């Protein structure tokens, strides 16, 4: 979707400590959202585990079960290096694989 | 009689502006009794400067502190009217 935060007032600049302001938040209907502000210097004292939408990317991705950006030794190792199994009445099949992970390169 | 002059006239017209204000003060700081710490606060702190500005004539205090009251007085009439 788009999920985006932004200050409801248009002037105003740097408000004052207990000041009242409009938070705007703009994105797709039906959707629940959840808040939190903190102060910038709990992050200078520790910035690390910080979550993100990229690093959800990354954990997807980690998750992948295909193994090779394309093509391969044959028809079969094209389904199996992308992470499909094939199988048909006449006995052309992909190759077996019993192992979640993928084959480690070696480096 | 003659007419005032050039400058008493708006100097008082900007006293009497002031001294609305400061009749409803006793209200308003006690308006915010209920209110957020905020107010009371900005309140108190807002109201010394209009008192003092009366008392000591000066056109510069006198004309801040008008737009600084009726600014917290604004804040505190749209917080009454959320908070039902």
């Amino acid at each position: 979707g788009s999920l985006v935060v932004k200050s409801g007032q248009s002037e105003d600049r740097q408000p004052v400590p207990g000041q009242q302001m409009t938070l705007k938040i703009e994105g797709d209907h039906g959707a629940r959202v959840v808040l939190v502000a903190v102060d910038k210097g709990v992050f200078v004292l520790n910035k690390k585990n910080k979550l993100t939408q990229s690093k959800i990317w990354d954990v997807v991705e980690k998750a992948d079960i295909g193994c090779t950006p394309g093509s391969g030794k044959d028809y079969a190792g094209v389904f199996s290096d992308a992470g499909l199994t094939f199988t048909s009445s006449s006995g052309q099949q992909t190759a077996q694989r019993a192992e979640l992970q993928c084959p480690q390169p070696a480096a | 009689t003659s007419l005032p002059t050039s400058n008493e006239y708006q100097n008082e017209k900007l006293a009497n502006e002031l001294k609305s204000l400061l009749d409803e003060l006793n209200v308003n700081e006690l308006a915010t009794g209920s209110l957020n710490t905020y107010y009371k606060r900005t309140i108190k702190i807002s109201g010394q400067k209009a008192m003092y500005a009366l008392k000591s004539k000066d056109f510069k205090k006198m004309s801040e502190a008008k737009y600084q009251l009726q600014k917290i007085y604004n804040e505190i009439d749209e917080a009454l009217k959320s908070k039902y």
